[PDB]
Parts: C-alpha cells; structure tokens; sequence
DNA sequence: TAGGCGCCCGAACAGGGACTG
DNA sequence: CAGTCCCTGTTCGGGCGCCT
C-alpha cells in the first residue's frame, strides 16, 4: 500500500519540446522505481528501470531522475510516438503499485465545439423510444460542458456521453451526448435544447429543435 | 543417605602417584578426640577403614571451636591437591541480583553435607587415604580412605557442581516455567504462581533431592524477604547488598589498605559513583605486607568523600525484558569513570567503576570506548542484551574521531548526555603544512654505551638550538627535539621529524600519559593554535634533516 | 553408534596439550540457539555430555546467517586445528585446483553435516569439548564432546575426503567443465556458464548431493529489493591487483615534495628500479615547507619515470604453498579498506581494495571483519589456505563484536597491530 | 525474440471464475531471476499489479484479492495461470501477463509485456443492434456542410465495426466509444459531408456486429417535416 | 581450604623496529 | 645481517573482597 502519485493528470505539449513528470511515492522507495510507456493502441513497454537505467532499445531522449519519495520523468525533445500515457510502478515492498499515469498530448491552437442535434428517429419512435443525439466535434482544449433543456426546463434523468480520444491527425475531441426518454414523455413537450460549454465563447453554444 | 548418582572418574597428574605424606604425633587429647569423629563418619558412610597394602597417606590433626568448645576435623590435602590431576571448572562467574526477575513466589534453600553425600570415584580413594594415630609409640594408628567428597579437594567443587545439575537435570525439563539458580550448594527458587501451589512444587522438589541424596535441611526461607542470597538482601520489589563495615582504625599498614580498596570495590556495583584510585595508588611500589603507611590527602579526600556516600541507604531493583537497557557514563577524576545501568527514570539496576588504563600515551575518547566495551560484555553476561547509552561526549566528538583515526572503532546506539566533566579531544593536528610559521626541522640521538645525546633543530630561517641530555635514549631524544620546536615557536608551526615513533604517538590525539615529556609535549600542543608534522626517512638525504642530524650527530659511535 | 566404518587414529603435535579455552559470554539470543542445536544433536548422539573431568575446551557460538536465516553452530577450533597438523597439512591434505580461480562464477556450499556421519576417533575426543554459558549465571556450565568428526577441524575434510571424493566421481564425470573444491567445512564450485546456468548446476548438484546423505542448507532468494542473494556466486575477475600510484600535480610545494620522496622511498624496498637521489636533491636546504619548488627537467625525468615502473609485476614473486600467509589491512577511508597478501616481506602475491557493502551501517568493526572474511575466501579460491591477519584495531574492541557480524564457517588467524600511516604508500586517491 | 499472449474466455457471467493462459516463448520460467506478472487495466483507469508467480513457487498476491486469486505454470509448457472466483462487473477489464525478471542487486522490472485480453463480466445475451440514421429536421441545410449521424444501440457484445459509405466515406467520421445501458451497449458515429453532396447523393451508416452475425446498412434519408 | 569472579600492582614475556659493529 | 637495546602490549601471578 505505498501509494504512488502522479500528481500530472493530462499534460500537453508539443514536438521538439522537453517534458518532465513526476511519480510522487509515500515513502523512501530507494529508488525501486520503474517507469511504463502506454501508447493510444495500448502496448506497454518498458523505459527505465531502476529510476535512472535505460531499458535496452529505448531512445536516448529518455532520462530518470529521482530520491526518496519525489521521481521525475523527462523526455529530451518529442518526437511524433512519445506523445502516449505513462506510468511508474513502484517494487521497495509487495504489493507492487502504478502510479495514476500522465497522459502526454498534443498542444493545438484552441477551437470550438461544433455542435449537431438530432430527432428520434422515425423507427426508434415507431418500436416506443427516444433519444437525442447531440454531437460536439473536433473542439479544442477537451474539458467542456453540456446541459439538456427541454422546454426551458433543465434534466439529467436520461443523459449519457462518450468522449474520444486525441485525434492523432488533427489533435482534437469530439464528444457524443445522449438523452434517452421515453416516447410517451417525447410525444409530451416540445422543446429539447442541447447546451454546450467550451472554454472559447462565453456565451453557451447552442442548437436546439421543437417538434 | 549417600546418592546412587554416577560417580565422576577423576585421575591423577599423569606420571605421579599418590600422596605418601608422614603424620605429625597428636595428642592424646586430639586424639581420642578424632576417634569420636571418624567412627561417627564411619558408620555414616562417609569413609571407611582401609588394608595394609595401601601406601598413601595425607596429613590430619584436630582443633577447637572456642565457642563451642567442641573439636573439629581437618585433613591436609595439600599434597593430594598438587596431585590431583586437574579439571575444567565448570562455574563461570557469579550471578547477580540485578539479573532476577520480580516473581509472584519466591523461596530459597540449602543443601546439608553437600559434599558428604556424593560418591568419590570407587578408583581414587585409595588416595584420600589418612591416618589417625595411635596414642604411643604402639600399633600402626587407624587408617581411612574417603567414599564421598573430601572437603578442601581440588576436585569436590566441581565434582559436586557438575552432580547438582544433572539432579536438577529432569526436574527443570518437568516445571519449565519456575527459575532455579544453583550456586554450589543452594538454591534460590522462584516462579509466578500461588503462594500455595508453590509450595506444593517446591515440596515436590525436596521430595526429588531426597530421593537422590541431597538433604534440604531446615535452614531454607519461605515467604520470608529479605531473602538472603548471595550476600544480597532480596526485597519483593527491591534488593539491597548486606551491609558492608568499612574499616576506621588509627593507623594504616599496607595489608589494611588492600582490606579496605576490595571492600569498596565491591561497594560501587551498588553505590553510585565511587572514587578508588586515590588510595589504589597507596600501594604501589615494591611495598611489603605489614609496613606501615601514610594516608596522603589526595588519598584521604578519597575516603572522605567515599564514606560519605556509603553512608546514604541506597537500593537496586530487579530487570524488566521489554524495557531494553540504559547505561550513563559520567567522567570522574584522572583515570575514574562511573556508570548507572537501568530501564526506568532514576531505578538503578547495577552501578561500576572504570580506572584501567590500557596503554602509556592514551587520550579520552580512546577510555570512553573502553569503558562501553566493558559495560558491554558486563551485559550480555546478566541480561545477554546489549544496552542503549548516554555518553558525556557530543556525536561531533565522535564523528571526527572515529573519521580521523586509523584504527577502526565503533561505538553501539548512544545519545550524548550533557553532564561534564566532558569528553573531548583537547588539540588538534594540520592536514596541511601552514604558511605564516617555520618550518622546524627536528631530530635528536644517542649513544647507548654512554646514556648520553643531544637533540634540536633547525629552521628555514637559519634558526637553530641543541641542548644536550644525559640518561636517555634515541627514541626519547627524537621525542625531545619535538618538545623545544614547540616553546621556541609562535602559535603556528610545521615541525618534521624522522621517528615514526615520536610521530606516531602525537598522531594518536594522546591527552594524558605516563612520562612527563609526553605530558608536555601535549601541553604545548594544546597550548598553540596551528601545528602540523610531516615526516622523512632519516639518512635518506632529505634537505632539511641533513641539517639537524649532524647538528645533533656530535657522538655517532664508541 | 552411528557408522562401522574405521575410525582413522590423529595424534596432536609432540609435546603439545589439547586446547585449554575459556568460554566467552555469549547474547541470550545465541545461547537459545546454541542449545538447542545442541541438545538436537545429542539426542541423534553426534554429541555427548560430559563433566569437569575433561581438562580441555573451547568456545562455541552460533552465528544466524543472513544466507539462510538458520542458526549454525560455531566451535572455534584453531588451537586444535593448531595442535592436530602433521595430519592434514602433510600427511593427507586436499589438493588446489590451479583453475578454480580462472573462472567467472563460483559457489560456496555448507555441506557441513556431511561430517556427522562418520566416527571420531574414541582417543581423540577428549580434545573437543566444549561448554555453554548460562545468562546471568543461572546454572554451571553444560559441556559436551564430538564422537563424530566435529564441523571445522582441519581434521575432517581430511578424513571424509575418502568418501567425499567419491561422492563427487559421477557429478565431475558427468559435467567435466565444471570445479569443485573442498576447504573444511565448504565445497567451492566453479563454471563458466551463463549465471542462469550455473545457478542451475549447483541446484543440482545440491540433488546429487541429496541422493546420498549430504544434505545442504536452504538459502533463501527474498523478492523484495536488495537482491542480496545476487551476489551469492562469486567472480574471480573483478578480483584485480590494486598497484600503487604517484600523484600528478602541476606544481609541487616543498611539502609534497618530501611525502612523494618517502612513497617513493618506501616503494623502493617492493620494486628495486626507484631512484630517488635526482628528485630529492631538490629540497637541499632548510626551507619553509610551504615553497613552491619548480620541478627541474632533470628531476620530472624520473617522477614520471618511476612511476612507469609502479604498474607491473613484482620482482619474480612465487608462491611457497608450505609457508604461511600473512594479510594486511590499512583502514583508508570512508568505507575504503586495502590489503596485501604476502608469504614473505615486500614480497606480496597480491594487493587490493575491498570497496564496501552499502549496507556497512558506518561501522568500522563490522566493514573490517567483513573485509576479513571476503579477504579470507579469496585466498582459499587463489592458493587454498588462510592467511593469519594483522587487524588495524584493538584487541579488546574487536573481540567485542567481531561475533555479531560474522558470517562464516570457517575463522582466520589473527592478531592487532597499531601501526599509524606509514606512507600513504598503500595507497589513498 | 520473446513474447508472451493471454488466452481468455473474453466475457465471463457474474459470480463465476475464469482463467487467463499466457503463453510464453524465449525464457524458461526455470532460470533463477525470472517469474510472470499478472497486470490488470479496467475500462479507462490505469494499471493495477495482481499477481507475481515466480520460478521458486514464492508467488505474491494483491492482497485486495489474494481471496479470490491463484497462480500457477506449467512450466513445460512455457504457460502460466490465473484464476479469479466469484467474478463481478468490476472485474471487467483488459488483463495483461508481463515477464517480470530479475537482473540484478537492483534491477527487478517487467521487461516485457503481452497485448492484453478483454475479460468482461454481463449476464446479457449476445443480441444485435438496433440502427437508426441521424437526419438533421426544423434547420434544414445552406450552402455549405452538414452533419449526419448513425445510431447503434442495444447490442451485446463488443464490438461493432462502422463504416460509411460501404467504406468510401472516411474522412470527417467520428464513431464514439461505446457505454452500458441496461448492461447493453450503444454507441454513435457521425459523419461530415459538405451539402453539395447530400442528399444529392447517397449517404448511407455500415453497421456491423460480428458476435451475432448481422449487418445492417442504414440509407440517411432527410427528414420530411 | 577448595573452587569461581572481581580489583590493583609489578615481573617476566613476546615482537617489531632501530642501532652497532 | 648478527647480536642488542627500547618500548609497548599482554599474560601471569599474588593479596584482597565476595560467594558457598
Ligand atoms: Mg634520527
């Protein structure tokens, strides 16, 4: 139960840049620390062992530094794959321990959320159901908000959502929110408005539709 | 009864045969006294007559109790003894109060005719063969040989020792749990159960004795603190040391001296703090034994100030395991050193005294370690622990000592007490050679056929002196010229000599010593603010050496 | 009565007695274990009790190793060992592997009870006794005897060297490349294969052991950090001679320049080719230490010359198997220990520095005793004998807790000396 | 020239127990140092360490579990085992097995690591999906672009392949990760096309779900009001 | 008196290092 | 070097003190 943190949740940055990370322990660990690459597919490999010893094959840009209970991790000038989540593990005492690892991404010039809503459509009303799709595309940073209105009137009983990933390509989100109802409570009002919160535009974004 | 223990087989020095010893006539009044005796330990057992073909014979006469008024037996067994082949005593040390542990029940006993009532080896006898004479000049006096242990034998002690404990052998492994310390003949029982139970064991064991021979007569105390063991007092929750009569007579004679030192001695394992080497020094000389002796003041503060804390009741208490150990050291005159050792507070377990000085030229930190390396051992053999301390020296002492030196050390888990006098190095050597001094060259030489030699330096600045000795050696002169360069020279100096000797003895940080030179030579050393030496190979040919050598050199032979 | 095979017959050197020893105190920890490794062992009936009709004895202690973390128990037999040699030193002693030394990895096996097995000679006895403290000084002392061959006596690898050598005919037959080396109560094995492999070669000798008596203690491999159970194999190749070296400054003070004389000097009596006259002529008169002298083309000619000379191979150094060994020891500094090893004087076989075990606690006494040791295995790989020391510390510090940090089968002969910096000369830098 | 493979049952009902073969080649679980980790990942969170068998059978548990944890090898085979009991959705997760070694003194890390198996705990019946097109209504298209969307929803198990176009549209697609509802998946893809092409042009959501053997194509057909 | 241990002292002891002829 | 003295460390033996 040595608790390992990485304080760092989501970091980005950008090629050519120089980063550090910081694997927290919770007690003098003597340097038993091990660090893990986690690439967006999901492979896991090893960097450095023994906080400060190159893993066989691993690209110079990587070096280990750490005592006692504060580790860092930092890579020379980012090339296109370092970009991935990362992990420390800890073996000073069974049980071994991860710390929360640090998502290293990609810094974009900020842009907003391009927003979509939907109808129920025909069929999923025709079989006795509803729900309202409403689309967030390639936003840039990720943190962002929604809120479901219908007729004026706020809800959250029925709001469900899926945020992707950084798009490798174009370093951005998109983000899929669902509100499933019922089609006796959907045949029972009118308005249904989607709201969107990005750290762009004070104002909300939105977009919205009464049957 | 006699016991149906094995008889221990024990021979003679090989290559010697038994004692033939001649008997000195007695009186007929000693006589017929001894006759009374020996029938009496006859029909007991203990010895039996013997044949003609028997050889040997050991001295025997009688004498009185003037209390009493009654006789008493006493053999001779000298010869016997020179004889006697030898053992590998068994008893090790004596325990100590301080060791025992607070027990709910505690009882202790003694043993009757503990070495007539174990068997002699049947085989050696023949040996302890004596003869009691007859009244006149008539028939051969009556003759007898031992069957059980002869007492003041060399081997009795041991014999019966060995014999005791493989009597308890299968009493221990039945009650486990209940702590028997035997000492030669007594026992001190105790264990954590019912006043009751108790004795219902320790009956038990009289019973298991009895069995084998060894009488526990009614001189054993029960429920009946101050139990009285060892010389000891012991208290339930305490124990004192039975008082101790120091001696105040008028006039002191060596021997008296000695009466009263050992008698201290054996005070300070109880009394705090006690000064010794005062009136110990009284003695030394080629002293005689009953030559009479002036108490000198600085060996009569001594006594003074000592009477007066025996005087103070004192106590000690018994040992805890879970609470580990605890020793404080504290300084104490040239050469005395004083330690309480305890778990609680202020509830001494045991106090001591350390004075031995190991060694000619010697400084304090070296002692201080002695002194833990003793109270150390002294440990393990009551607690078979070693003890946490409280030492009167700053781990910044420390540090720099055992860093420095080139001898290794060490020193177990300790905290620094602050309670002067303090410990620590008084000078201090250079790492490197100084500028803003001179750099003397010293030297120094002798001619043994003569006890004769001269000794003193040269300086860079052309500076020199050579004052001449007689009734010394090289070694002391090369440890002389050291001693000017440290007069005729400011507070900072670089010095070199060639004696590793002289050069290895000041390295050493000495702060006290023997000869007064050293004394000395420490003085200037502590006195100046910078010194440093360096040394070179004599007669190697080394600049400024050449210089003082022949400077000095005036008789290098006949 | 354990075997009925013939108890071979030793006599101890002429005019000498058997070993009359003290018993030092013993840690209440240690006699626990002591006794009952003791009582265990009489019942089997290796042992017997006995009583002060024995005039002899030594000391016995035990040891929890840190290899196994089972007690083992320790009889300090050298004075027999001492007084018992015409036996298994000229007589009948075990051979040295010339290349046991030439390998990469090599392992030490305790096969210490494979001695309990075999009948002590009934005359003989009498010379192992032994007694066991009591704390406090509970009780007298309980002393008892080996009726079979006791566990480090000179003695008995000589002894079971009959069938010790045949156990090993298969195994050595059967694996050729391999080495194996008895030294009293140990077997040095030796390979050149990977680590994974050799480990795996000792695994199973340990089996081939097993299948005939000889059973061998069970090390312990921990999973948690220090790795300690990684240095259990030795490297005979790490293992390099430790040359002196003289210093190089750019300008040399009058000081310097007398210490670099006497190294130099003292070297002198090691290697003969060291002259000293063209550099010292350069300090002729009395001057202040502290004076920068400029070092003369005729004089740096042979400081570096010299120094050419402190990186070879002594003056035609041989070993003499039938003289004893001697091993010096000079705490340097900050955990930093040197050696020498040498038959006769300035003649050293060779000369090192054990650097230091992480875990030294800043103890002086445990880091030499250590030193002792790795110093003694050493010399038994290299020429299978012990060398008597000369330990930098005082007698009565060092036997206060040389026990505590001792973790061996075997004890070296040694002796205290306080012998000051004679010359950086083995050398610090 | 080493690697390692976890075999799994990929999807496990509640309150029932599993076990994860890996399957190694290039080390003998035999040779001192090494020994096999059993890594866990669940959907989204980071690593968690569950087991360490090593070759002297001195096997270490994550003491969470070690209730319903076991080790095991056939060390002949190159193969090692896990076993967890009394399986919950919670323990639905990727698992990963890694060559743990040690080196040496120091050095004691997982060198190298498998791919990982989806292990997935529901009480659901594989059942296929139900697809619905995302046709904007009351903001009918200018021009420029629009965006369609796809509705997948009430399957079981993962996963779904989608695809627009029959393959031809891959461009401005988003398919969204997929999320339980009623312990039944349902996910969204959303596909941006400019008006010049819709709905002149055909514009249809491929929708394919393996496990029970479907495959639906849905035609976005703008909406009439 | 015997055996044990402790203290304190002075003597014969052993070994290294330096000197001399 | 071979024969000798200086010096320091350790061992031993004697008194005593205490115990049984
Ligand atoms: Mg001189």
């Amino acid at each position: 139960d040595i608790q390992m943190t990485q304080t760092t949740s989501s970091l980005s940055a950008s090629l050519g840049d120089r980063v550090t990370i910081s694997c927290s322990a919770s007690q003098d660990i003597s340097s038993y620390l091990n660090w893990y690459q986690q690439k967006p597919e999901g492979t896991v490999k090893l960097l450095i062992y023994y906080t400060s010893s190159l893993h066989s094959g691993v690209p110079s840009r990587f070096s280990g530094s750490g005592s006692g209970t504060d580790y860092s991790l930092t890579i020379s000038n980012l090339e296109p794959e370092d970009i991935a989540t990362y992990y420390c593990q800890q073996y000073s005492k069974f049980p071994w321990t991860f710390g929360g690892g640090t998502k290293l991404e990609i810094k974009r010039a900020d842009a907003a959320p391009t927003v979509s809503i939907f109808p129920p459509s025909s069929e999923q009303l025709t079989s006795g159901g509803a729900s309202v799709v409403c689309f967030l595309n390639n936003f840039y940073p990720k943190d962002i908000n929604v809120k479901w209105k219908i007729d004026g009137s706020e809800r959250q009983n029925g709001v469900l959502n899926s945020w992707t990933d950084q798009d490798s390509k174009d370093s951005t989100y998109s983000m899929s929110s669902t509100l499933t109802l019922t089609k006796d409570e959907y045949e029972r009002h009118n308005s249904y408005t989607c709201e969107a919160t990005h750290k762009t535009s004070t104002s909300p974004i939105v977009k919205s539709f009464n049957r | 009864p006699i016991s149906p223990i094995e008889t221990v087989p024990v021979k003679l020095k090989p290559g010697m045969d038994g004692p033939k010893v001649k008997q000195w006539p007695l009186t007929e009044e000693k006589i017929k006294a001894l006759v009374e005796i020996c029938t009496e330990m006859e029909k007991e057992g203990k010895i039996s007559k013997i044949g003609p073909e028997n050889p040997y014979n050991t001295p025997v006469f009688a004498i009185k109790k003037k209390d009493s008024t009654k006789w008493r037996k006493l053999v001779d067994f000298r010869e016997l003894n020179k004889r006697t082949q030898d053992f590998w005593e068994v008893q090790l040390g004596i325990p100590h109060p301080a060791g025992l542990k607070k027990k709910k029940s505690v009882t202790v006993l003694d043993v009757g005719d503990a070495y007539f009532s174990v068997p002699l080896d049947e085989d050696f006898r023949k040996y302890t063969a004596f003869t009691i004479p007859s009244i006149n000049n008539e028939t051969p006096g009556i003759r007898y040989q031992y069957n059980v242990l002869p007492q003041g034998w060399k081997g009795s002690p041991a014999i019966f020792q060995s014999s005791m404990t493989k009597i308890l052998e299968p009493f221990k492994k039945q009650n486990p749990d209940i702590v028997i310390y035997q000492y030669m003949d007594d026992l001190y029982v105790g264990s954590d159960l019912e006043i009751g139970q108790h004795r219902t064991k320790i009956e038990e064991l009289r019973q298991h004795l009895l069995r084998w021979g060894l009488t526990t007569p009614d001189k054993k105390h029960q429920k009946e603190p101050p139990f009285l063991w060892m010389g000891y007092e012991l208290h339930p929750d305490k124990w004192t040391v039975q008082p101790i009569v120091l001696p105040e007579k008028d006039s002191w004679t060596v021997n008296d001296i000695c009466k009263l030192v050992g008698k201290l001695n054996w005070a300070s394992q109880i009394y705090p703090g006690i000064k010794v080497r005062q009136l110990s020094k009284l003695l030394r000389g080629t002293k005689a034994l009953t030559e009479v002796i002036p108490l000198t003041e600085e060996a009569e503060l001594e006594l003074a100030e000592n009477r007066e804390i025996l005087k103070e009741p004192v106590h000690g208490v018994y040992y805890d395991p879970s609470k580990d150990l605890i020793a404080e050291i504290q300084k104490q005159g040239q050469g005395q050193w004083t330690y309480q050792i305890y778990q609680e507070p202020f509830k001494n377990l045991k106090t001591g005294k350390y004075a031995r000085m190991r060694g000619a030229h010697t400084n304090d930190v070296k002692q201080l370690t002695e002194a833990v390396q003793k109270i150390t051992t002294e440990s393990i053999v009551i607690w078979g622990k070693t003890p946490k301390f409280k030492l009167p020296i700053q781990k910044e002492t420390w540090e720099t000592w055992w860093t420095e030196y080139w001898q290794a050390t060490w020193i177990p888990e300790w905290e620094f007490v602050n309670t002067p006098p303090l410990v620590k190095l008084w000078y201090q050597l250079e790492k490197e050679p100084i500028v803003g001094a001179e750099t003397f060259y010293v030297d120094g030489a002798a001619n043994r056929e003569t006890k004769l030699g001269k000794a003193g330096y040269v300086t860079n600045k052309g500076r020199q002196k050579v004052v001449p000795l007689t009734n010394t050696t090289n070694q002391k002169t090369e440890l002389q010229a050291i001693y000017l360069a440290l007069q005729d020279s400011g507070l900072e100096v670089n010095i070199v000599t060639d004696s590793q000797y002289a050069l290895g003895i000041i390295q050493a940080q000495p702060d006290k010593s023997e000869s007064e030179l050293v004394n000395q030579i420490i003085e200037q050393l502590i006195k100046k603010e910078k010194v440093y030496l360096a040394w070179v190979p004599a007669h190697k040919g080394i600049g400024g050496n050449e210089q003082v050598d022949k400077l000095v050199s005036a008789g290098i032979r006949k | 009565p354990i075997s009925p095979i013939e108890t071979v017959p030793v006599k101890l050197k002429p005019g000498m007695d058997g070993p009359k020893v003290k018993q030092w105190p013993l840690t209440e920890e240690k006699i626990k274990a002591l006794v009952e490794i003791c009582t265990e062992m009489e019942k089997e009936g290796k042992i017997s009790k006995i009583g002060p009709e024995n005039p002899y004895n030594t000391p016995v202690f035990a040891i929890k190793k840190k290899d196994s973390t089972k007690w083992r128990k320790l009889v300090d037999f050298r004075e027999l060992n001492k007084r018992t040699q015409d036996f298994w030193e000229v007589q009948l002693g075990i051979p040295h592997p010339a290349g046991l030394k030439k390998k990469k990895s090599v392992t030490v096996l305790d096969v210490g009870d494979a001695y309990f097995s075999v009948p002590l000679d009934e005359d003989f006895r009498k010379y192992t006794a032994f007694t066991i403290p009591s704390i406090n000084n509970e009780t007298p002392g309980i002393r008892y005897q080996y009726n079979v061959l006791p566990q480090g006596w000179k003695g008995s690898p000589a002894i079971f060297q009959s069938s010790m050598t045949k156990i090993l005919e298969p195994f050595k037959k059967q694996n050729p490349d391999i080495v194996i080396y008895q030294y009293m109560d140990d077997l040095y094995v030796g390979s050149d294969l990977e680590i994974g492999q050799h480990r795996t070669k000792i695994e199973e000798l340990r089996q081939h052991l097993l299948r005939w008596g000889l059973t061998t203690p069970d090390k312990k491999h921990q999973k948690e950090p220090p790795f300690l159970w990684m240095g259990y194999e030795l490297h005979p190749d790490k293992w390099t001679v430790q040359p002196i070296v003289l210093p190089e400054k750019d300008s040399w003070t009058v000081n310097d320049i007398q210490k670099l004389v006497g190294k130099l000097n003292w070297a002198s009596q090691i290697y003969p080719g060291i002259k000293v006259r063209q550099l010292s002529k350069l300090l002729r008169g009395t001057k202040a230490l502290t004076e920068v002298i400029p070092l003369t083309e005729e004089a740096e000619l042979e400081l570096a010359e010299n120094r050419e000379i402190l990186k070879e191979p002594v003056h035609g150094v041989y070993y003499d198997p039938s003289k004893d060994l001697i091993a010096e020891i000079q705490k340097q500094g900050q955990g930093q220990w040197t050696y020498q090893i040498y038959q006769e004087p300035f003649k050293n076989l060779k000369t090192g520095k054990y650097a230091r075990m992480r875990g030294a606690h800043t103890n002086d006494v445990k880091q030499l005793t250590e030193a002792v040791q790795k110093i003694t295995t050493e010399s038994i790989v290299i020429w299978g004998k012990t060398p008597k020391f000369k330990l930098p510390i005082q007698k009565e510090t060092w036997e206060t807790w040389w026990t505590e940090y001792w973790q061996a089968t075997w004890i070296p002969e040694w002796e205290f000396v306080n012998t000051p910096p004679l010359v950086k000369l083995w050398y610090q830098l | 020239q080493i690697t390692l493979k976890e075999s799994g049952p990929g999807i496990v009902q509640p309150s029932q127990p599993f076990r994860l073969t890996c399957t190694f080649s290039g080390f003998s679980l035999s040779t001192s140092g090494i020994g096999v980790t059993w890594i866990r990942q669940p959907s989204g969170k980071g690593l968690e360490w569950l087991a360490t068998i090593w070759w002297d059978d001195d096997n270490r548990y994550n003491p969470s579990l070690k209730s319903r944890l076991t080790v095991s090898k056939d060390t002949s085979n190159n193969q090692a085992f896990l076993n967890m009991m009394t399986v919950e959705t919670a323990d639905t997760a990727i698992y990963y097995c890694a060559q743990s070694a040690i080196t040496s003194v120091t050095d004691s890390a997982m060198d190298h690591w498998g791919q990982g198996t989806s292990v997935t705990v529901s009480s659901a019946k594989t059942t296929p999906p139900s697809v619905y097109p995302l046709a904007p209504g009351s903001a009918a298209q200018t021009n420029s672009m629009v965006t369609l969307g796809c509705l997948v929803k009430g399957y079981f198990p993962e996963p779904v392949t989608v695809t627009w176009n029959s393959g031809s549209l891959s461009s401005g697609v988003h398919t969204f990760p997929a999320v339980l509802q009623s312990d039944l998946y349902t996910l969204s893809s959303s596909v941006t096309v400019p008006s010049s092409t819709w709905p002149s042009e055909t514009v249809t959501c491929n929708v394919a779900h393996p496990a029970s053997s479907t495959k639906v194509d849905k035609k976005i057909v703008p909406a009439d009001c």
